[PDB]
RNA sequence: GUUUGACCUCAAAUCAGGUAGGAGUACCCGCUGAAAAGCGGAGGAAAAGAAACCAACCGGGAUUGCCUUAGUAACGGCGAGUGAAGCGGCAAAAGCUCAAAUUUGAAAUCUGGUACCUUCGGUGCCCGAGUUGUAAUUUGGAGAGGG
């Protein structure tokens, strides 16, 4: 398939053709709004490996942010704007000195293709409301820093959690 | 309006700036009569529509429903091939006898390797003008690629001379200017 | 205009085919009429009858004066019409297509039918059809009251009719129908008198719906009309009672 | 609010203007100054919906042609609904004698289109349906043999029929090739045509079922090849009012080839007598007593056979009674006929 | 061909169907933050969760929580004091899905409308969506083609 070509070509960003397309598209998107709807993913392979499918119930927004993180704030903007949609994920496409550009995949839990088709029906659950608001996305888990490793220690929110471990005292019926 | 303003300001900012030579291979494309005969070729090899498919299915199914199991014989379907990953899939065997490549795709990067890929695989590619005209011959809105592998014996001699025609008209004419940086002249 | 490179070739090939079949017709009919049947295909002639793959029955030709109605068809695809057939269609006034005429069939008439076969369509007409053609269509070139006189008038006045046809005593255009059907005394008087015929095109064409009609009719005409080019071509006859239901 | 501009109504209905012209004529909606409540009535109508569907259908046909896919266009044309006219015919004319009252204008157009030659704007199929329905209408009259009134004119042949109430005043112009007028527009008369065609169609249904015989009339094809008339149709099974019906009972005519066969044929069929024309004979005479002919010199001059110029039939039926035929003998001059109007 | 049409984009709909907001907020999750307040987002739990793990052993084996590790390691004007984790015992235990090479001998996929039916739906038909990829199969513990 052709996706391996797109990925390997995508890894060479400062190559002449990609910076050409980047330099055209940053001006072209600069013409448009801060937030708008893209007809199709400009980086389809990246959208696939983030989970995009080309059917009804998949909405692609393109979002502009000024230079929390920038990516998570970009997700929060389209989460606030299209509340009926659930945010699947997001990825970088383009940037300027003034703005970075992100391309965000959102999924509607109202469309019957999404309400059926059991690979994706889990996102219809109301526990998946506003994953970007709770940092439950990929960039949210990265900025929370949730993995396995000794490199991963008590960091910020978990720090208050282990402050909570220092703040509360546990007593049994029979004192130990 | 805004969108008219942008779609007129588009293709100005492109030509004003230096395009890389892996682009502008597009619009160095096939001329009038050769694209015309290429379309006359591929309309001989239209794929079956969903209606024609379902119609033949109902015919043979009513045959088996009577039963009236007539015979078990059909040579093969021959048609154009149009799925992009399927088109790339027919290369790297190789199976593509001819490939048509649309010049206009908005994610151009879907397409840019295909001339070099058919160049190295030796596949007779040709850059066609307009993916809508590809979609018309393949019952889609757009197609952006058009591979053709299997040809009847009635058409095989026309195929080879079309290949030689394209390799004369495309590979000889535009090969050196393909290497050159296009555009760059202001508007 | 720059015409093209292909049409000039296709016309040449089609004229080559037509000149070849016309020379074959001319040589074969010369050997028949001169009665020197030594090494030819067949001696006697044949007639096709297409009715309703559809049933196509052949007859031998009968040397009998038969009333025929001819209908000019648009000729084949890119053909320059040759001067021999141009001469005949000039005599029979069949240029400016969709134009029939009533004709007498004899054995002196018959050989030209093999010639102009790829440009017209033939059959046995009925009295109601002849009647409908004459009562609904037909104009007569006419010397009138005070005219520059390329002047044609539709068939209303039977007294204009019995004016110029009083010598044969022919009145009342119904009788012209009757004597074209009859041909007992004089057909050719009525034949030169009714000199133009015009028929409408069956499909208006340009527009979304009527292109479908045009394609279906081109397919139907491909099924009906057959181009033998053998010089022993059986004369194709079609239901003019079916045809005039379309064109009139 | 009483008057609405045609542009306003045509944009509120979201219809094309020519189809609005269809609908106003079609439902009898009358005035660029139109009643608001009549447009409110028009505002929901399935025929309007099928008109808009036909617009979208032709648009899909244009994309089918522009993509060149012929077979999908064939599928579209075959799988296509047709708007009918019939429901507003019934809710426009519920009472069947009101249809009998308003069939009078409906006949006249269809007879004129049955006379009309084939053109580009008017299809032959239109003219075929017109001539078929008009021959059916004449063939129904010759069953009960009930008209009474006859009129001979430079403008038309006006017959009114005494059928189930009113006498109905239909006219046929003579079967002559007419120079077409460039001044007229067919686009209105075709709408009147189709409306009157469907209306007279169901009225012929009730008149054929009410007369107790089969509504599709069968014809012998070779009888039609003789003559394309009402006499082509055979009329199945599943008294006459005196004197005009069964006037000239047991009476055998010999109409010539000279005479106009059509209206004299229909008058003899209104009489019930027989028709023998030599014009029918040459397609291919024991009881014949009477020649209808208009010729100065009569050849065989049979004293047994009565020689009559056709006004005798035109005057006998206008009187309902027999008159002497010395005036109608050729070449005697005729009374200037002034019909009973 | 000054015509016609494919697209593509962008508008408009008193078009059809849906959905967002607010309250509460004990518990949860994010953001901000002083000498907590605040903000945003959910649920009956939430979060986390099936190793780019821990170990150095005769190795262990998703996450979660309890006891122990332990007031230890480590940090800290090594001052004030701050303050873990592996292992072990227990509670509970459950694993799975995509994205990469073609179905090309037939987009096999689905929304919607309509007609019926046994209606958290089913069947048929028709618009659409979709090859700039929807289905089946395959997630390394391999797997696929065949035999």
């Amino acid at each position: 398939g052709a996706y391996k070509y797109l990925e390997e070509l995508q890894r060479k960003k400062q190559s002449d053709v990609l910076r050409f397309l980047q330099r055209v598209r940053v001006w072209e998107y600069r013409q448009k709004n801060v937030i708008h709807r893209a007809a199709r993913p400009t980086r389809p392979d990246k959208a696939r490996r983030l989970g995009y499918k080309a059917k009804q119930g998949f909405v692609i927004y393109r979002v502009r942010v000024r230079r929390r993180s920038l990516r998570a704030t970009a997700e929060e903007r389209v989460g606030r704007r299209a509340a009926n949609l659930r945010v699947l994920n997001s990825y970088w496409v383009n940037q300027d000195s003034t703005y970075k550009y992100f391309e965000v995949i959102l999924v509607d839990p109202q469309h019957k293709a999404i309400r059926r088709d059991a690979r994706y029906n889990w996102i219809c659950d109301p526990v998946h409301k506003h994953r970007e608001a709770r940092g439950l996305t990929a960039t949210g888990k990265k900025s929370r820093g949730i993995n396995k490793g000794h490199k991963f220690n008590n960091t910020k929110a978990g720090r208050r959690k282990t402050w909570k471990r220092q703040n509360t005292l546990s007593l049994w019926r029979y004192r130990k | 309006p805004e969108y008219v303003r942008v779609q007129r300001q588009k293709k100005i900012l492109s030509i004003r700036l230096k395009v890389p030579p892996t682009i502008a291979q597009f619009q160095y494309t096939l001329d009038r009569n050769t694209a015309a005969e290429t379309f006359k070729l591929f309309n001989k090899y239209r794929p079956e529509t969903a209606a024609e498919k379902k119609e033949r299915l109902t015919k043979e199914a009513a045959a088996v429903a009577e039963g009236k199991s007539k015979q078990d014989a059909s040579p093969k379907p021959y048609a154009v091939k149009y799925g992009l990953n399927h088109v790339v899939a027919l290369i790297e065997n190789k199976k593509a006898k001819l490939v048509l490549i649309a010049n206009d795709v908005d994610p151009i990067e879907l397409v840019v390797f295909l001339p070099a890929l058919c160049k190295k695989m030796g596949v007779p590619y040709a850059i066609v003008k307009g993916k809508a005209r590809l979609g018309t011959l393949v019952n889609q809105k757009t197609s952006a690629v058009a591979a053709l592998t299997e040809v009847r014996a009635e058409d095989e001699a026309a195929l080879a001379k079309l290949v030689s025609t394209i390799d004369a008209n495309f590979a000889d004419k535009y090969d050196e200017v393909k290497k050159h940086w296009g555009g760059g002249i202001l508007g | 205009k720059f015409v093209r490179a292909e049409s000039i070739v296709a016309k040449t090939l089609a004229t080559s085919r037509e000149k070849e079949r016309i020379k074959r017709v001319s040589i074969l009919e010369d050997k028949k009429a001169k009665n020197e049947t030594q090494h030819i295909a067949s001696g006697k002639d044949f007639i096709l009858k297409i009715t309703e793959g559809l049933i196509r029955e052949k007859t031998t030709y009968d040397g009998k004066p038969a009333l025929l109605f001819i209908v000019r068809v648009r000729g084949p695809l890119a053909v320059n019409i040759p001067n021999k057939a141009f001469k005949i269609l000039s005599l029979l006034r069949l240029v400016e297509t969709n134009t029939g005429v009533f004709v007498k069939l004899t054995k002196n008439v018959y050989p030209l039918l093999k010639v102009i076969a790829p440009y017209v369509v033939i059959g046995k007409p009925s009295l109601s059809s002849i009647r409908s053609l004459i009562q609904k269509r037909g104009r007569i070139i006419y010397k009138g009251e005070n005219e520059a006189e390329p002047h044609e008038i539709v068939l209303n006045d039977n007294n204009i009719v019995e004016e110029q046809l009083g010598d044969h005593g022919i009145i009342c255009v119904e009788d012209i129908i009757h004597e074209i059907a009859t041909m007992g005394e004089s057909f050719s008087v009525c034949n030169f008198f009714l000199q133009p015929f015009k028929l409408n095109r069956e499909v208006s064409g340009f527009g979304s719906l009527n292109r479908l009609r045009k394609i279906k009719q081109r397919e139907a005409e491909s099924r009906t009309r057959q181009f033998s080019n053998a010089a022993t071509a059986p004369v194709i006859e079609v239901d003019i009672d079916s045809l005039l239901a379309k064109l009139n | 609010r009483n008057f609405i501009t045609r542009s306003q109504a045509v944009r509120k209905l979201q219809v094309s203007l020519a189809d609005f012209r269809r609908l106003c004529i079609f439902k009898g909606i009358y005035p660029t100054f139109y009643y608001a409540k009549d447009i409110q009535y028009l505002m929901h109508e399935p025929v309007l919906a099928k008109f808009r569907e036909h617009k979208t259908f032709a648009r899909k046909l244009t994309r089918a042609l522009g993509r060149g896919e012929v077979s999908s266009a064939k599928r579209l044309e075959e799988n296509r609904d047709s708007y009918t006219l019939d429901h507003i015919i019934k809710e426009r004319y519920p009472s069947f004698p009101d249809a009998i009252r308003d069939i009078d204008d409906a006949l006249n157009m269809l007879f004129l289109f049955s006379n009309l030659p084939s053109t580009n704007q008017v299809s032959s199929k239109i003219i075929n349906d017109a001539q078929k329905i008009c021959n059916q209408w004449l063939a129904y009259v010759a069953k009960e043999r009930l008209v009474r009134k006859v009129f001979v004119s430079i403008k038309g042949v006006y017959y009114q029929a005494n059928i189930k109430g009113e006498e109905v005043r239909w006219l046929v112009p003579f079967k002559f090739p007419e120079n077409i007028p460039s001044d007229v527009d067919f686009r209105i008369m075709l709408t009147f045509l189709e409306f009157y065609s469907t209306l007279l169609h169901f009225v012929l249904y009730k008149l054929y079922t009410d007369s107790g015989l089969i509504y599709p009339p069968k014809l012998d094809l070779k009888k039609d090849k003789i003559i394309s008339g009402l006499s082509s149709y055979i009329l199945e099974s599943r008294k006459y009012d005196s004197p005009v019906a069964s006037l000239f009972s047991a009476f055998v005519f010999y109409v010539s080839r000279e005479v106009p066969i059509d209206i004299l044929e229909f008058l003899i069929l209104s009489c019930g007598g027989n028709v023998i024309s030599e014009a029918a004979m040459d397609q291919i005479m024991s009881k014949v007593t009477h020649q209808i002919v208009d010729r100065p010199v009569l050849k065989n001059k049979v004293a047994g056979r009565t020689y009559i110029q056709p006004q005798w039939i035109f005057d006998c039926i206008n009187k309902g009674e027999l008159v002497p035929a010395n005036k109608y003998l050729p070449g005697e001059a005729l009374p200037p006929h002034l019909s009973p109007w």
